[PDB]
């Protein structure tokens, strides 16, 4: 089979894993201070250099790279969640256990424990994504459709919200025939395949939605000066 | 007070 030149770029932007977690982990192992309790603080702490390396991947990108300053913080405030979502479940797809999860760290959490120590909408959500997690493993989800469904939601912004309109839906034309092409050429026997995947990622907004919602109730304070990056992209406005 | 705009330019 061939491979679309869109997803052979994609997999040399992709960070390795290693240096990821290790990066992340350093800083998660800094000296710390006294506002909120464990393990939150630790774990949001974690989420917040998550996209830390994802920003880091939407800079190295493509198209992004291109457009100005304004566009860029436009389309990774519509998008944020949704990668992470997508990156934890991705994560939870190669991992294979319906147990506990892996987080990007290395570490691993019982399923036991979120029932007892979860309030019910962390508690529900995460089970819910783990159905999702056994759809997609189910679909064979790989490495290849896996980097493009992240460029399709980076880019995943009605044009109209943006400033240029010209690159952007160039760009979600280009990654969508990506997908439809190698979905055709290396799952010939799956039939609608590329159709299945465009739906798990509805489900990965309302994923999104919920896990905002979930935050939103932390009723977290701004900062002196800013400290945490997703605090920002959560009161960030339209 | 930008973190996003600052890492976006660094
Ligand atoms: C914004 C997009 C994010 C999408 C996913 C990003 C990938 C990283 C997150 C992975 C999943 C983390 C689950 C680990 C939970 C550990 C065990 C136990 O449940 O911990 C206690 C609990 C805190 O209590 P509470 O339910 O808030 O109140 C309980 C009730 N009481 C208030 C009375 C005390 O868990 C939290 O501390 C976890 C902190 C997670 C920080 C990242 C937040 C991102 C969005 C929410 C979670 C999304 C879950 C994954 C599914 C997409």
């Amino acid at each position: 089979p061939n491979v679309p030149e869109l997803i052979l770029q994609l997999l040399q932007l992709e960070p390795e894993e290693d240096q990821v977690r290790a990066r992340i982990v350093g800083c998660l192992q800094e000296p710390a201070k006294s506002d909120q309790p464990a393990p939150f603080s630790l774990l949001c702490r974690m989420a917040d250099q998550t996209f830390i390396s994802i920003v880091d991947w939407a800079r190295r990108c493509m198209v992004f790279k291109e457009l100005e300053v304004a566009d860029q913080m436009t389309l990774l405030q519509n998008s944020w969640s949704e990668l992470l979502v997508l990156d934890h479940i991705y994560r939870q797809v190669q991992y294979g256990k319906e147990d506990s999860i892996l987080l990007v760290t290395g570490q691993e959490v019982e399923l036991s424990t979120v029932a007892v120590q979860a309030g019910s909408l962390l508690h529900s959500l995460v089970l819910r994504a783990q159905e999702l997690v056994l759809q997609l493993h189910a679909l064979q989800l790989d490495r290849q459709e896996f980097v493009c469904l992240k460029f399709l939601i980076l880019f995943s912004l009605d044009v109209k919200f943006l400033n240029n309109h010209s690159l952007v839906k160039d760009a979600q034309e280009k990654a969508n025939a990506a997908l439809l092409d190698y979905t055709l050429s290396h799952y010939p026997h799956s039939g609608d395949k590329f159709q299945q995947l465009l739906l798990s990622l509805v489900e990965v907004r309302a994923l999104s939605m919920q896990a905002k919602e979930y935050l939103y109730h932390k009723h977290l304070g701004n900062e002196m000066p800013r400290n945490n990056l997703l605090i920002e992209m959560l009161q960030a406005k339209q | 007070p930008s973190l996003l705009k600052k890492l976006l330019l660094a």
